[PDB]
């Protein structure tokens, strides 16, 4: 057995916005944190 | 990059809590503490002498603390 095509592009399409999900979480302006005084 | 976004809830309101419970406690706690160490240590407090021969206090003068 395996996957039906369908659960495939689904999961491929999850793979596309999950990665780019814990990218956005990845942050670095140089400066994650800034104390105003 | 390597230091990922943690995520905390939230921290702001805890502490401007406790920041005000602090602040609206040290507004007296400084001023009751420093005039009770002025009390026991300038006036002093009281000393260990009997009613006289023939003598009528008050209702105070009993008591060997002078806010008391």
């Amino acid at each position: 057995s395996g996957y039906t095509p369908d659960e495939k592009l689904r999961l491929q399409q999850l793979r596309e916005l999950r990665r780019r999900w814990l990218k956005d979480q990845e942050l670095s302006p140089r400066e994650p944190v800034l104390p105003p005084r | 990059g390597k230091r990922l976004f943690i995520i905390k809830p939230s921290g702001f309101y805890d502490k401007r809590f406790l920041k005000l419970l602090r602040f609206y406690i040290l507004l007296t706690g400084i001023p009751v503490v420093i005039g009770i160490t002025l009390i026991n240590v300038f006036i002093g407090e009281a000393e260990l002498a009997e009613i006289p021969e023939g003598y009528v206090p008050e209702h105070w003068e009993y008591f060997k603390h002078p806010i008391s």
